[PDB]
């Protein structure tokens, strides 16, 4: 049961007869799949990286300053030229000095100056920006079974199973050993879009920094620096380091500006951090969708006899999950292998079975079981594992459990919707309506306010509030209920 | 983290130290960037504003003023 | 395929039990007409050119000048006369100068004085005009299979039939190989309208000047420029190359206005350019109206087996064309021949062949085949070619495609005129009242307008639309659906 | 002497066509400096016809000619 | 006498006791100052000159072109770059081309291109500007007396004098022989405006031409073509003389605008014409003021003997000048020196003389003498010389020679502007009252349209009265009147 | 691209003038060609402002203005 490990694990449950389901798997997450008479699965996306990205601009860090020349000219002798002027790599300005007898000319005045430098940028001050292709990123998806084993977060589950999706990648079958198959497939057009993300790289070595940033591509292609294409030999923009001071008679000044790599770090807040691993680039946020298959599932032990109730013994007490679950572990001591006779019961004892077991037909192995997961209830209930039991108080209530449900919808429904409206296994008829609603509002609010962020977003909101006061007729009061609404949905 | 700006306090109005006085009107590129990234919302709020407003002034003063706040 | 070269192509198609198919081949574009159960063609229009078309008239742009002479007499005695005055070829000026003893003259005033010179063209700087023959211009058309072999544009495919029309030329049949003969009629009196275009050239091979532009009768007679006819020995008006100076003493300056050829050039701009090749003057620009008989192409390869799935590779994958087409091609490893196995699946459908080929009955055989074009719905498609398959997500959407096919038709209708009208077919009432009252209004129009230009056509607009706004009956109405038209028309 | 500017006189479709946007720029171009030039006055005439009042639109139209009347 | 040589003579008058006249003196005029006992003298301002002016600037007329290279991408190869983009003399563009299978790219889009020409100046094809140095400019004034010996503009006088005038100068005494001396002072500081004047020259050498123009420095400065200062090895804005074409797949055009020559020269038509000599750059047009100092002007041969009105015969009969002015010559055979008896009698009045002598106390000498110079009034005369005697009709009429006089005042004022004020100015509070007046109304006509030229003038004059034809209040109504002002003003 | 002239009245004297008369009266020239092209608008033009400008003096003011536009 991997996912006990992590918070925002979701529940899926399939009914009988239901044979194939959509999700939306995404990164730091995970779906538990239920399905009546079936063994249960955990699935998740592991993933998203591509061997050896291509690049699309450097940026320089830290210019290198050298060779400075200057040239002047009296003040009707014309404009001052140097030789520097054309040759590759070099910045330059030209600016007007004031001249006189004092300056050995004939004339007070104005008169032409230029200066020029070599401009180099420093060693190790590159930041490198990469992009996908997407024929080649690969979506990595993993399923494990719930054989009711435990096992630690460094341990490796002995059932885990891997698929590694790609635009060749065509339909899966996961061969689970004694559980039988499953069908697993995943459309990598519905995944991350690879168009609007960089991968920003600094130089080797850093230590205490991320080793790369996921960023948007408008903001990564307006970076204020100087910048040349892969492979290119000179610096365009490189002025962009420099500095030059206030003409004085026949000199000029060059002020380096020094190591920008602050600045940008510095604008590198509120950024997710990426991840390189060797020549494998990853990100660290996205999700795809997947369309899992049931149809071969089958539960291993459904003729196994009843163990003995007497030799149970709690290896982990039942404690709670955090999910509104409760998790333990029993030892056995008997013969095996045999069914373990999970129960429970609300108090008062009607001898009516509450355990909602997420743990299929448990079982004692000869080598493993005896995990067990349950939902129960809330109130006052006592467990029973053969005559072993505990009494167990589950804390929220039904409608408590209810709110929070629609809650951590509506917490994914603004990533999820936001790409896909159908997390939910297709309520189709419900479902389709929603999402195309869904879909021409995101078209008109984003648009609109495209951009002009929450604060911002938020101000011509009460802008449009005060307009709503001062509408002098319905249909504008209306215009204002418009405004009523873009101000809600951008301050949610 | 933040840094004020020196200009704030200006010790001395004689001062040379650097371009940066000149570059703060350069700065204005973010409103004029503002202006020429919403241009049609701009104009909204012109249409807007140039009909529901009867003074005058206000119909440029307001929206001068909305823009000098749009970052 | 030529067609998918061409960044403009028009995808023709006629059902089951069409026949003669009606074409108007634009210059600089193609045609991929496409019948059911019959071979796919690429058709289009390659070169429209005269050899050694007529002349007009030749003007020159640069004077030499030589011999200048002057007489002068005293203001009492009599007109000054020359000989150059009646040798013509001269250019020549009389006029009066301030005498009186400081001249040598006895009495003070005014007397006359002449001047000549003779004048002719430099080398190399004339200008010609040249005129097609309504009977010697000559169109060709070319045709090439979809044989589902690839070739770039620097090969030529072993399919590309030529056919030339003159209008003293009959139907054509050209034999497409194995898929039978496709059979051709492009009567020329379709044509542009030759009366209007006058070819000029500027004498010199110009290593950096389009070597001929194409021009309107009107512009090319109204030059202000010295001109004669071919083989007439001296210029007319040779004076609008040379100035006088005012008279002074006994003399009189001549001067030169030198080389105008920059003023022509400049003067140019806007025109379109031509060309020339060797003796053969060829325009870039037009139209013909072709009958294209199909009714005798026939099928390759209906009866051959499936190749084995197994063997397909991906020589180059699946890409978008731009032209909303995918366009792949795959190499196969077994016996041949053999029919390629093609496949679309749409996500929706997981057992239907969306696929709708482009490429007839794909084939491979002992030097060919492979090559694929598909036209797929939009939206979320697993292409497959046997076993091999690749995830396509096709990015349109089907009213963007619609509204595009109408600019696409405004365009044609913009650039072709009421010819366009008459394209694809017949089309019974639409197309024939179309035409009708586009030929009407257009004619009564272009006899208005010719020339007007692009500001006087604003100019008048708004004036009309100030006159429908001032004026008071209801006739005004009217005007003011003429202001409308015209300036929505012309701003079109 | 002068050679009249063929530039849409042809009217002609698709193809390569010589020098063809500058020469609509360049008449605009014309406008834009002769203004920048005249700006002192076409102020001053700017304000004189504000002196008049038929209507706003015959204010620009007046404006417009004007300007496209001079180089 | 000089002026009778040239059209546009002058007289100015002195009463005895006449002192410093001031005069205008005008390049292509010529003053005679005449006054009671003294000596009359022609004056003129002969050149303004300056030797080697410095060179503003060159401009090129005629590019050539060499070295085209090219340089393409495919769709997301980056940009393409070239060496030759950086270097000094070349001139180059960046565009996108169309690109894909049709020419081995493997994306279908817009690959980037570059191109790049080496461009340099054709032989003699610059026009160069020159700029005066008040300092060094030389203005030489001319005198020459009344002696009565004639002279043709083909012959130089025995006793013309030059005076040459720069900063360095002062009050110039000229001795003149026996008819004394003669005291020039001359504002150089008052002549031309040296910064608003820019000679402009092309090839010398060309044969139809004249070597140079009197443009103005704000038109020379606004020049469009490419420019550079002396000296300088590398033409900016050289692009302005090439254009390419559309790009093709993997090729862009490159295109020369050819020769401008002809568009500067016709350009020019406004201008005045200049003159080079060598080194001595002349001007052709200009005025200073001066003030002659006639105090010392001494009357030669008041002591000489009669001649004898026996011996008198005509080297010259009488004619009119065309300056309302009768010139004669008569030989003598006497002893000599003598004094001539030169009379004229109206007619039918024999006792009132009428010859109001220009040629003061005339006299005949060794080789010198008896040519006279005289003003009569209108209707019949008889003059006599001695007993010789011719009976000359004076043309003309009383008032016509007024309306003459006061028409010309009008052309003085025309030409000079401002400063016609000083010609014969003994100061007046009358004539500085005009000064005044002229020059704050002319300044307000130079700052208000100023440059704006002849039709657009009368486009807003006519503005103006029409923007008064009927109005709400008469508070500004001397805009009409300052419109019918301004047309005046702008009528001449 | 363009060389513009500059005003015959800027420095005058009383020298030798490069092409002294070319610069006014020739602009009257593509004028009177363009109508001897332009004629059936022409008239048609002129009539339709004459028959709307019933406001006789007017007519002649509007005229010239088009006049002086026409190329
Ligand atoms: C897993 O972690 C625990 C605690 O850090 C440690 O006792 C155990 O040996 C680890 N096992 C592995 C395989 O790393
Ligand atoms: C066509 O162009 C390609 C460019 O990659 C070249 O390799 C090939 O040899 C050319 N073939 C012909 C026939 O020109
Ligand atoms: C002009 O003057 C020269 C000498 O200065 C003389 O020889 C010649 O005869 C004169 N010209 C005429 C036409 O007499």
């Amino acid at each position: 049961s991997r996912c006990t490990h992590l918070e925002n694990r979701d529940f899926v449950t399939g009914t009988q007869g239901t044979t194939r389901v959509t999700l939306v798997l995404e990164l730091g997450g995970c779906v538990t799949i239920t399905a009546e008479g079936k063994p249960s699965m955990d699935v998740w996306l592991d993933s998203i990286y591509q061997e050896n990205p291509a690049k699309t601009r450097e940026y320089c860090l830290h210019a290198k300053l050298s060779d400075t020349k200057v040239a002047a000219r009296c003040p009707t002798m014309g404009p001052a030229t140097l030789a520097e002027e054309h040759q590759s790599g070099t910045v330059c300005k030209r600016d007007q000095s004031d001249r006189g007898w004092g300056n050995h000319c004939g004339l007070f005045g104005k008169g032409s100056i230029v200066t020029c430098v070599k401009a180099s940028c420093e060693a190790k001050k590159k930041a490198t920006g990469h992009v996908y292709d997407a024929n080649k990123i690969v979506y990595t998806v993993k399923v494990e079974p719930h054989t009711g084993d435990y096992v630690a977060a460094n341990e490796t589950h002995s059932g885990r199973k891997t698929a590694s999706f790609t635009v060749s990648s065509e339909k899966t079958i996961l061969t689970m050993g004694d559980y039988g198959d499953v069908s697993l497939l995943c459309r990598v057009a519905s995944g991350v879009d690879l168009a609007q993300t960089v991968i920003l790289e600094l130089d080797k070595t850093s230590e205490h920094l991320p080793t790369a940033w996921q960023v948007h591509r408008d903001w990564f292609n307006d970076l204020a620096l100087p910048w040349k294409h892969e492979g290119a030999q000179n610096w365009n923009n490189a002025e962009r380091l420099v500095e030059f001071g206030a003409p004085h008679a026949v000199k000029m000044d060059v002020y380096n500006l020094g190591d920008h790599t602050g600045v940008l770090l510095k604008s590198l807040a509120g950024v997710p951090v990426a991840h390189i691993d060797g020549t494998k680039y990853h990100l660290k946020s996205g999700h795809v969708t997947c369309e899992v298959g049931l149809e071969k599932l089958k539960m291993k032990g459904l003729t196994y006899t009843m163990c003995d109730k007497t030799k149970f013994t709690w290896k982990r007490i039942p404690t709670d999950s955090g999910h509104d679950t409760v998790v333990m572990e029993v030892a056995f001591s008997g013969t095996k292998p045999c069914r373990i006779p999970v129960r429970a019961v609300a108090h008062g004892s009607p001898d009516v079975n509450v355990a909602m077991l997420i743990t299929p037909n448990p079982i004692i192995e000869n080598n493993g079981g005896g995990f067990i997961e349950m939902q129960l209830p809330p109130g006052d209930n006592i467990i029973y594992v053969g005559e072993l039991s505990h009494q167990w108080f589950q804390k929220g209530s039904s409608i408590g459990r209810v709110f929070q449900k629609t809650r951590k919808g509506i917490e994914r429904l603004t990533v999820i919707g936001e790409h896909a409206w159908d997390f939910g296994s297709a309520g189709g008829f419900l479902t389709s309506v929603g999402k195309a609603l869904h879909t021409v509002l995101g078209g008109a609010f984003n648009s609109l306010f495209g951009g002009v962020g929450f604060l911002p977003k938020i101000l011509v909101g009460v802008v449009l509030a005060w307009l709503g006061l001062n509408m002098r007729n319905p249909t504008m009061s209306m215009s204002f209920l418009l405004a009523g609404g873009l101000v809600l949905a951008m301050t949610l | 983290v933040l840094i004020p700006s020196h200009a704030q306090g200006e010790l001395t109005g004689r001062g040379h130290k650097w371009l940066e006085g000149d570059s703060l009107r350069t700065h204005l590129t973010r409103v004029e960037g503002w202006v020429w990234k919403n241009r049609l919302l701009a104009l909204a709020m012109v249409t807007v504003v140039w009909l529901t407003l009867e003074s005058v002034v206000t119909r440029v003063a307001v929206l001068v003023v909305l823009l000098c706040l749009a970052p």
